[PDB]
């Protein structure tokens, strides 16, 4: 139900499983009997926290009848978030 | 074969007062209803217009025929302005703003023309 | 005659374009030859009653970046014939972009394409930034779907 | 009205959601399911002010406005073990590097 995602500096991010499965890389790491924890030695705290925020944003607003808001990305994290997203396939 | 002589200046002055009222007309929203009708699209832009609309004319050509005395009376001028408006109406059909703009430009023409100070 | 095109059906249809997104929306009408025609833009939160015709394809992009947007949760919009006197509503919203695409959008908005290759990222991402969103690429994919 | 929170303690961060009419006790039940500590054993905070069992997240300031899926609001979590009360401590996330001059 809930899976743990550790950053490179040790921060623990607990999210729903259906939320973390938004990432393709995380989906392979999980259940590959099945796994509940994933560690990333090359993604910092300020990136995973924003990554996990996207998981909440994707699952809530996918197939929604609401007004979809913009996902905000500050300039100072855009690069690191880009390869984080490229690495996680989400 | 004296078709060379120009229209009397009072007649040309009259036609240009009417066609300027029509072209400069703005609705209560400040919008120039005549702008889309100043110049026709090219045959390569909109071939469907020339397939269907068969005697094409724009305000550019209408106000041209005033300079060169092609219209010999205010009625000759009205015949093209009505043909311009009916061309837009049969191509775009009711329910379109261009149709309803041409409804109004017809009304402005007959108000502007019915101003005869004579 | 392309498969994604408007049909020259002279059947009027009233449509309400409603930009329910934070973006400046560029409506793109598909020609009778399937060629994209840009139409006047819509500020965020703005709506307009639009006259169109039955069987005409519509498409909606970000006016500044050409990012793809959604209309009634789909990518394409075709107005039916109006039932009685009732306009067809086109709700234009953002899509749920991938995390990678949203990042590309923001990096594209800050890094001018000259300095794409000056960014110290995996070189497979340089080419991702260069894959700018446009209408023809979407028409290609959306066509081959059918 | 869905509210989206980010329950943080030391270097643990829990992503979860509730409704604006959900109660602080009802978060404490969600936290109990995840961290196995009953409501009496936990203290919830909203920027140093102790949160209140029996109060709705809206009355605590958590609304659809301030706690958005893409920008959740932070709730501080502290544990009580019998007679011991640890202080509320939330370790900061890492800082981003400075912008490459390419952008600025
Ligand atoms: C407010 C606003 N906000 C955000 S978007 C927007 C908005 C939305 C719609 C319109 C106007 N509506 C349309 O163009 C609809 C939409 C699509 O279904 C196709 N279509 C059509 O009329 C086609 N017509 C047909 O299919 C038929 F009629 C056969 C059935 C077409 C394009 C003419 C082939 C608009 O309008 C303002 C923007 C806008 C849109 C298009 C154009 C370019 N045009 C093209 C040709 N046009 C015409 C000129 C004359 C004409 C000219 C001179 C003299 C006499 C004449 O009769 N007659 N008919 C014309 N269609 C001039 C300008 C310019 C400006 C603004």
């Amino acid at each position: 139900m809930y899976v743990k995602l550790i950053s490179s500096d040790g921060h623990e991010f607990i999210v729903k499983r259906e939320h973390a499965l938004t990432s393709g890389t995380i989906k392979a790491m999980l259940s590959g009997n099945e796994t509940n924890e994933v560690n990333f030695r090359e993604i910092p705290s300020h990136v995973l926290s924003k990554v996990c925020m996207y998981f909440t944003y994707k699952v809530r607003y996918t197939n929604s009848s609401t007004e979809i808001p913009e996902f905000p990305i500050a300039p100072e994290i855009a690069l690191e978030l880009l390869m984080a997203a490229n690495f996680l396939d989400c | 074969a004296e078709k060379l002589s120009p229209n009397p200046p009072k007649l040309t002055k009259q036609m240009n007062a009417i066609i300027d009222t029509v072209i400069n007309y703005k609705d209560s929203s400040g919008r120039q209803l005549s702008e889309v009708f100043i110049q026709l699209p090219s045959r390569k832009e909109l071939p469907e217009y020339y397939e269907l609309i068969r005697k094409p004319v724009d305000f550019k050509k209408i106000k041209e025929r005033i300079r060169n005395h092609k219209y010999r009376s205010l009625g000759d001028l009205e015949k093209d302005v009505m043909l311009l408006c009916h061309n837009a109406q049969t191509f775009n059909l009711e329910g379109s703003q261009i149709y309803e703009d041409s409804i109004v430009l017809q009304s402005v023409f007959k108000s502007a023309r019915q101003k005869i100070a004579k | 005659r392309p498969v994604l095109r408007s049909v020259n059906s002279r059947e009027p249809s009233q449509v309400i374009f409603c930009n329910r997104s934070p973006r400046v929306v560029l409506p793109v009408w598909l020609n009778f030859d399937g060629e994209p025609q840009p139409y006047p833009t819509l500020p965020p939160g703005t709506g307009r009653r639009i006259h169109s015709y039955r069987g005409h394809l519509w498409l909606f992009r970000d006016a500044g970046t050409h990012d793809g947007l959604l209309v009634n949760q789909t990518e394409l919009f075709v107005p039916s014939l109006n039932v009685d006197g009732q306009p067809i509503f086109a709700n234009i919203t953002l899509p749920v972009y991938t995390l990678k695409e949203r990042c590309l959008q923001v990096v594209r908005s800050l890094v001018k394409p000259e300095n794409y290759r000056r960014l110290d990222i995996v070189r497979s991402l340089y080419e991702d930034l260069e894959d700018h969103p446009n209408v023809q690429k979407d028409l290609e994919r959306l066509t081959q779907e059918r | 009205m869905d509210v989206f929170l980010m329950i943080r303690r030391h270097k643990t961060t829990i992503f979860t959601d509730a409704k604006e009419s959900s109660t602080v006790f009802e978060l404490k039940r969600i936290v109990e399911g995840i961290l196995k500590r009953p409501p009496d054993e936990q203290r919830l905070y909203k920027d140093d002010q102790l949160l209140d069992d029996g109060k709705t997240l809206g009355e605590c300031g958590f609304t659809s406005q301030t706690a958005r899926p893409q920008a959740p609001a932070t709730v501080g979590l502290a544990f009580r073990a019998d007679d011991t009360f640890e202080a509320l401590c939330i370790e900061p996330f890492s800082s981003p590097p400075e912008l490459p001059d390419v952008m600025k």
